[PDB]
């Protein structure tokens, strides 16, 4: 199936039985999301993007249920203004960008 | 764009 | 043909016959490139994205060429730390994310 | 993500 990029390629997810819209990015190294509570068990990381750096808190094999499939993976946590699918989570729901 |  | 997203989306464009390095990226709503000396004929703009935002201008109508086809359309230049070329334009070269 |  596809998206025609007329509009925000953006889908619902859950993550760890919360519900979220995501926006899926392809310029987008990594995944961070924002007003989900996921443990105290990360590591620290700063990610920088178009206007300067956040600080955010990275999570490993977190359980993510999206496209009719479930798939575990790294997510960060940080305020960053939209909820980001990065390649490393595109790449495990075998999407490509087709021309 | 996203980065680490 | 496709880019399988294990590495990052990057191709060589060709902006008014200046050749530069840019990123595919399906999560930018518009297209913002550095480098690249363009006119005087632009509005100001101020694109944000993840660490704040930037000043840009904005010049439309631009010819570009890449993917073995020649577009004409909006470009943005501003101080960005890698050249993105948006939805605005993927949408213009018959590009969509499959999965 | 960027945006105007």
């Amino acid at each position: 199936p596809q998206f025609h990029l007329w509009k925000r390629p953006v889908v619902t997810a859950h993550i760890e039985g919360q519900p979220v819209e995501v926006l899926l990015d392809t310029g987008a190294d990594d995944s961070i999301v924002t007003g989900i509570e996921l443990g105290p068990h990360y590591t620290p990381k700063i990610v920088g993007g178009i206007g300067g750096f956040i600080n955010t808190k990275e999570y490993k094999n977190v359980e993510v249920e999206v496209l009719g499939k479930r798939i575990k993976g790294t997510i960060m946590t940080g305020d960053t203004p939209i909820n980001i699918f990065g390649r490393n989570l595109l790449t495990a729901l075998g999407m490509s960008l087709n021309f | 764009f996203l980065e680490k």
